[PDB]
């Protein structure tokens, strides 16, 4: 719909043309070009809330989002008829598809996600450390279609895992082994976050240490 | 120290030329003759 | 039946043995009843738990790396390649009733043994429990130490869940093929092969049910052997003289309360086996070389090593031919601190001059500069910990990844310093916060003068008074002395009713009456031992 | 003492593994390396399915 375009174009003006320049360009070192990146890009970039973003810093981290969904199909058609690339995969509805992209299995998407890409995060989507500053966030708080155009379109630091290297069927794969390993409970007590031994020691010390001191103190007398 | 086998900017490289890849003689320990059968 | 069963059970232990006399010198021996001397039994009281959880996880563990799928209950695994420890470590995990319990508070025991060793450490250094009587007794304990470390690294990667393959990768394999002559031997010794040979594993299971355990029981069993017949030390107090033990017996009162803080020890253990996870190998995958996680990190015990090398500048030489990679510093690094921590009690024989028979305990602000360097040491290892835990203190405490390790870099270089000044100089500052309390008394509320318009903070002796308004200032004796009156016999007399209701007045009276009357009676036994040491 | 040590002291030196050159040692060859001639050495992808291709 050109309505829809347009929406796209009026919301376009008034919030980002100080960095993409108004002709979908990107202003130079103040904010990267944003032709061919897509309506996936865009949903997963305002989606999340990231990219009407305030600071060039580190890396722009996660907020709030700054549009809904009924706009954020209009910023991102806007966003593909000027450029072009990928798209967001849409359900019988024609609105944004989220619960079908969970795929048939999550071992493989187990395996896929700890081999391709849990370097970065950790084993169950908590966040990681990146080079200067940058950092790999927590995928708790990820809408199943975030995360596929998170793969899908890479935006800061993160490769773009395309069509191509990653098929739709391992892309499913993965957001079904994420959105079951971020949602699932931690087998056998509390989660000290989810990556191991620096939480449990530092649990074993305040928590377990201290009151095993405690007791002693209690115990034993002091002179 | 720094590793002495490093930073070298000579002209960067021809394109690699299309991968000719040789048979295999890691299999060639068998001879295919006219057949086997009966006869 | 039960009181003339136990006599003539007795007799006949009696009449096979003759047990009575060393047994009598078991327990009527004293130990002391501060503290402190508890911290290392926690040391002794989780080991125990460490073997019998230990032993049930021995029956259920099959080491390998025959690559076998999955084909049991985690769907998350089901199909993936993955070694045979990994596969019965998941059936321990998920099969067997009661599986994941043992081996978290097997795992929970191994931390609290391993940090109750730092903690005991910590005591013994402090408290100067390690000069000339005991100083193999620390030769030992730390070679314990030692093993317990080493032993512990085993333990979590018997598992080859990959985020401690990579711990093998880092540690175990990096820095023995980084050592310079013989490091490639000892790597191919270790392995049998490359990284993932095929008889890393059961060997680490070898070294790991028994043959560091057995040497970590062998020098348990000579260490308390050490600290049984070669009497404990103590603090000095008031009875308490170089060449006497004050304290409980151990069959009335210490065995009571040891055996009751073994039994809390475990529940503190339990409550944190299952109230808490830890190591989810099944969140984890099976070690694969070409996967990783993001934090990559060993245990807490050992996060000072690796740490030291996240920490270590990238310092390689290239000899003739060769290369010194960067894992021989560290290496050598864990070679230097270990050779500094057997051996700190002959170093600082040799600094000080300490070539006497010490048993009495010194308080550890009563020797500044040992207390110092021990906070270097402390704070050390803090900052190689706590740039070991670099990667999601960067994350989550937003950081630059380069900048924490940059202020771990520094910080390995200026914070012993930092720290060995406010250690040295807050230890002369305690030792000068008890030695005003002895010149004055100890501080209370403020009384003015009558006459004119003063304030005196009213401060209570704790010695001999003279006739005025200052006592007879006592000598220090490396006590703790009582900095408020609070501590004091001062106003410590509540309702001794219930929580909700009072009890009658003439029990009130008569409980307090008495009660007063025993602690009287017990410093006036103390008071008068102490007079029968010098008079 | 050398009985003990004996049966773990391998050679890393030994050379093990077919190479193109001939037999070199593990440190000096991946399954990068080529066996006897330049073939086809594909850098495939592996896309984590349990077992089939
Ligand atoms: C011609 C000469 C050359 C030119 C010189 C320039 C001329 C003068 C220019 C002025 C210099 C610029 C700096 C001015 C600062 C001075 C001001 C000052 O200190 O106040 C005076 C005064 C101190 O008195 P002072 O004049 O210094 O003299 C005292 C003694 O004479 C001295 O006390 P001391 O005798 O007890 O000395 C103690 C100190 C000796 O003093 C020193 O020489 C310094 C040594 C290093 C210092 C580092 C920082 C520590 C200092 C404390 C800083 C805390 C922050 O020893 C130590 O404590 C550290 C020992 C270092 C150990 C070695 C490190 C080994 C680490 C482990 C190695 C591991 C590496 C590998 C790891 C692998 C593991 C296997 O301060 C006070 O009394 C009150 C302080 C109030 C603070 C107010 C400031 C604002 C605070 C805001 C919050
Ligand atoms: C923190 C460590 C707390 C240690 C408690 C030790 C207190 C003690 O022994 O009193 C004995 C005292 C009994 O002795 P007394 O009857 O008064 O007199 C007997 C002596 O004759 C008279 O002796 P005294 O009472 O005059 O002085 C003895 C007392 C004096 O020590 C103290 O003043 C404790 C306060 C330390 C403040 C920390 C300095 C931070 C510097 C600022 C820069 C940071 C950036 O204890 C010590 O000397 C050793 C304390 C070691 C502190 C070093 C750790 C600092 C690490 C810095 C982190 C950054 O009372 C107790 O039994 C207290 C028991 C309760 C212990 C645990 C309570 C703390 C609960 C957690 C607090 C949350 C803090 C958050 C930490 C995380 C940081 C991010
Ligand atoms: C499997 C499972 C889920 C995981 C493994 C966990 C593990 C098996 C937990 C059980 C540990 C253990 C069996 C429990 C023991 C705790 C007991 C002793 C409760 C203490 C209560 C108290 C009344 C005991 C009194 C002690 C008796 C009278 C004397 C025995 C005694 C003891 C117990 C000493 O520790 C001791 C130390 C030094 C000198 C002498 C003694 C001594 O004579
Ligand atoms: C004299 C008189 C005054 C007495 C007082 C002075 C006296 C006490 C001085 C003490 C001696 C002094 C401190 C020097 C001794 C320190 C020396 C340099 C020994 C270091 C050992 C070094 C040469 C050999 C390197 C071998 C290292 C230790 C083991 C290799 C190694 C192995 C095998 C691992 O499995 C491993 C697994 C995970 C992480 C790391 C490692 C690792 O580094
Ligand atoms: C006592 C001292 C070590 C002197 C030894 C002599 C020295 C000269 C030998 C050379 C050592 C030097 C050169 C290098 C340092 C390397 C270091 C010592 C490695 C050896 C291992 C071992 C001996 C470590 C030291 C002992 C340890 C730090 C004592 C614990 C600290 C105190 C005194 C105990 C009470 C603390 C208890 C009440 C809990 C309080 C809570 C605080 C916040 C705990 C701090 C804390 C700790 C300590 C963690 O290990 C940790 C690990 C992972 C996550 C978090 C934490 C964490 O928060
Ligand atoms: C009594 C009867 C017996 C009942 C059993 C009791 C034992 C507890 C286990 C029972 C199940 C509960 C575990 C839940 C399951 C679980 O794992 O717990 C998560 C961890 O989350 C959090 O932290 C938030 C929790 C905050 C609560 C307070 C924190 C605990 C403190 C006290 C721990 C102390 C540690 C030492 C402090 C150090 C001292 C420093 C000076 C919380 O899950 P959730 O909030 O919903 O979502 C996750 C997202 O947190 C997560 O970021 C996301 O990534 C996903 O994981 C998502 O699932
Ligand atoms: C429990 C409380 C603990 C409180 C501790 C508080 C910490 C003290 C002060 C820390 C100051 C930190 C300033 C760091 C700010 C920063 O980011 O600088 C970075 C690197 O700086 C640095 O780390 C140097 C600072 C080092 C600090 C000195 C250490 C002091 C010791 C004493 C503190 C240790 C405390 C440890 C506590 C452990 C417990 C002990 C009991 C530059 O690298 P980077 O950002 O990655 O690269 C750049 C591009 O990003 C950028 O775009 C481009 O423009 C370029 O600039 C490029 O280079
Ligand atoms: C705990 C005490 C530590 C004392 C260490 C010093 C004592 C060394 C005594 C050993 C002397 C040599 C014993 C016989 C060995 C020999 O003949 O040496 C041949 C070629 O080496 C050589 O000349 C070089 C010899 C120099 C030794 C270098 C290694 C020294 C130390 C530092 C290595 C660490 C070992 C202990 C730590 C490991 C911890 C384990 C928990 C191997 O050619 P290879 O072809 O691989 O033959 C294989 C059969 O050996 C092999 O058993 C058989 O399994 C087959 O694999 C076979 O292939
Ligand atoms: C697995 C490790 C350890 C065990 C089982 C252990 C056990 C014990 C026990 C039960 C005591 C008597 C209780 C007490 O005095 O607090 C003690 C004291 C002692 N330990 Fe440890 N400890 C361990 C770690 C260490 C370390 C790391 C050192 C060094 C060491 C050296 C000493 C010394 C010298 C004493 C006598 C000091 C004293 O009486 O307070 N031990 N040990
Ligand atoms: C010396 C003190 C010991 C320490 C510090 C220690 C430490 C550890 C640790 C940290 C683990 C990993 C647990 C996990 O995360 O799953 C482990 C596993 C294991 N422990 Fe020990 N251990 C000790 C003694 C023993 C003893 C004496 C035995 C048996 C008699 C034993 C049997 C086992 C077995 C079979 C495993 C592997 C099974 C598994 O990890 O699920 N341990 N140990």
């Amino acid at each position: 719909q050109s309505a829809l375009l347009r929406t796209g174009k009026q919301l376009f003006e008034t919030s980002c043309v100080s960095c993409h320049g108004a002709n979908l360009q990107g202003v130079p070192d103040r904010g990267p070009s944003l032709i061919g990146t897509g309506e996936a890009a865009v949903y997963f970039q305002v989606s999340t809330g990231r990219m009407p973003a305030m600071r060039g810093e580190a890396q722009a981290p996660s907020k709030p989002p700054h549009f809904d969904e009924s706009q954020i199909d209009a910023l991102g058609a806007y966003v593909q008829a000027n450029g072009g690339g990928p798209t967001v995969p849409r359900d019988d509805h024609g609105a944004v598809a989220q619960e079908s992209l969970i795929g048939g299995d999550v071992a493989r998407g187990g395996d896929l996600f700890r081999l391709n890409c849990a370097s970065c995060h950790n084993f169950t989507g908590k966040g990681g450390a990146l080079s200067s500053g940058k950092y790999a966030p927590d995928l708790g708080d990820a809408n199943p279609a975030q995360i596929y155009t998170a793969m899908l379109t890479g935006p800061q630091n993160m490769p773009k895992f395309s069509d191509r290297q990653l098929t739709p069927d391992e892309k499913r794969d993965i957001v079904a082994y994420v959105r079951e390993s971020a949602e699932t409970p931690s087998y056998g007590g509390y989660g000290l976050g989810g990556f191991g031994p620096a939480p449990e020691g530092m649990a074993m010390w305040i928590i377990g240490m201290v009151a095993a001191i405690g007791v002693a103190m209690w115990i034993g007398s002091r002179a | 120290c720094s590793p002495p086998g490093e930073t070298a900017s000579s002209e960067p490289g021809t394109t690699p030329a299309i991968w000719t890849g040789s048979p295999s003689p890691a299999a060639p320990s068998g001879e295919d003759h006219g057949g086997g059968h009966g006869a | 039946d039960f009181a003339k069963l136990a006599a003539a059970q007795g007799d006949a232990i009696d009449s096979r043995y003759h047990p009575s006399a060393a047994v009598r010198r078991q327990l009527n021996k004293v130990f002391p009843t501060h503290w402190s001397f508890l911290l290392g039994e926690i040391a002794l009281y989780s080991f125990i738990i460490l073997l019998l959880t230990g032993v049930w996880l021995t029956l259920f563990f099959d080491p390998s790396m025959a690559h076998v799928t999955y084909d049991g209950v985690y769907q998350p695994l089901r199909g993936v390649q993955m070694s045979r420890a990994y596969e019965t470590a998941l059936d321990i995990s998920f099969e067997v009733r009661g599986g994941l319990f043992v081996r978290q508070v097997h795992h929970w025991a191994a931390l609290m043994f391993a940090a109750s060793i730092m903690v005991h450490l910590a005591r013994i250094f402090f408290t100067g429990a390690f000069r000339r009587p005991r100083e193999a007794n620390w030769v030992i304990g730390s070679l314990l130490l030692i093993l317990a470390m080493f032993e512990g690294f085993f333990g979590y990667s018997l598992p080859d869940d990959l985020l401690s393959g990579t711990g093998i990768r880092a540690a175990l394999s990096g820095i023995t093929m980084g050592i310079p002559v013989i490091g490639t031997w000892m790597h191919w010794a270790l392995f049998g092969g490359d990284f993932p040979g095929e008889i890393l594993i059961p060997r680490l299971y070898a070294l790991h049910i028994l043959l560091i355990p057995g040497i970590i029981l062998a020098l348990i069993g000579a260490h308390l052997a050490l600290v049984w017949f070669q009497k404990h030390t103590q603090f000095p107090g008031p009875g308490r003289t170089e060449t006497n033990v004050v304290g409980v017996r151990v069959m009335p009162v210490f065995a009571v309360k040891s055996g009751a803080f073994f039994a809390m020890i475990t529940g503190v253990l339990g409550l944190m086996g299952g109230l808490l996870t830890i190591n989810p190998i099944w969140n984890l995958g099976p070690y694969k070389p070409s996967q990783v996680s993001a934090g990559s990190q060993p245990d807490f015990y050992m996060m000072w090593t690796d740490g030291l090398i996240r920490l270590w500048p990238a310092w390689e030489f290239y000899p003739f031919g060769h290369t010194i990679p960067q894992g021989v510093w560290v290496a050598v690094g864990m070679g230097l601190v270990f050779a500094l921590l057997i051996a700190y009690p002959f170093i600082e024989k040799k600094v000080t001059g300490d070539d006497a028979h010490h048993n009495l305990l010194q308080r550890p602000r009563d020797v500044p500069v040992r207390t110092a360097i021990g906070s270097m040491a402390i704070a050390l290892y803090l900052l190689l910990t706590f740039a070991c835990m670099n990667d999601i203190i960067a994350l989550k405490f937003h950081i630059s990844l380069n900048a924490t390790t940059w202020i771990g870099r520094i910080g390995m270089v200026v914070l012993p310093a930092i720290v060995y000044f406010v250690a040295y100089r807050w230890a002369i500052s305690l030792q000068r916060s008890d030695r005003e309390v002895l010149e004055h008394g100890v501080e209370t509320g403020i009384i003015k003068r009558l006459p004119h318009g003063a304030y005196v903070e009213l401060h209570q002796p704790l010695g001999p008074v003279d006739e005025h308004g200052h006592p007879i200032p006592l000598e220090y004796a490396g006590a703790p002395l009582p900095k408020r009156m609070n501590k004091l016999g001062s106003g410590g007399a509540p309702g001794t009713g219930s929580f909700l209701f009072p009890d009658p007045a003439v029990e009130h009276e008569a409980l307090t009456e008495a009660a007063h009357a025993s602690e009287h009676k017990s410093l006036t036994a103390l008071k008068e031992h102490q007079d029968r040491i010098h008079g | 003492l050398v009985a003990f040590i004996g049966g773990l002291i391998k050679n890393p030196w030994k050379p093990v593994v077919p190479t193109a050159e001939g037999k070199k040692a593990v440190l000096w060859t991946s399954g990068w390396t080529p066996r006897f001639k330049g073939e086809t050495i594909y850098l495939a992808r592996a896309t984590g399915r349990p077992g089939e291709s």
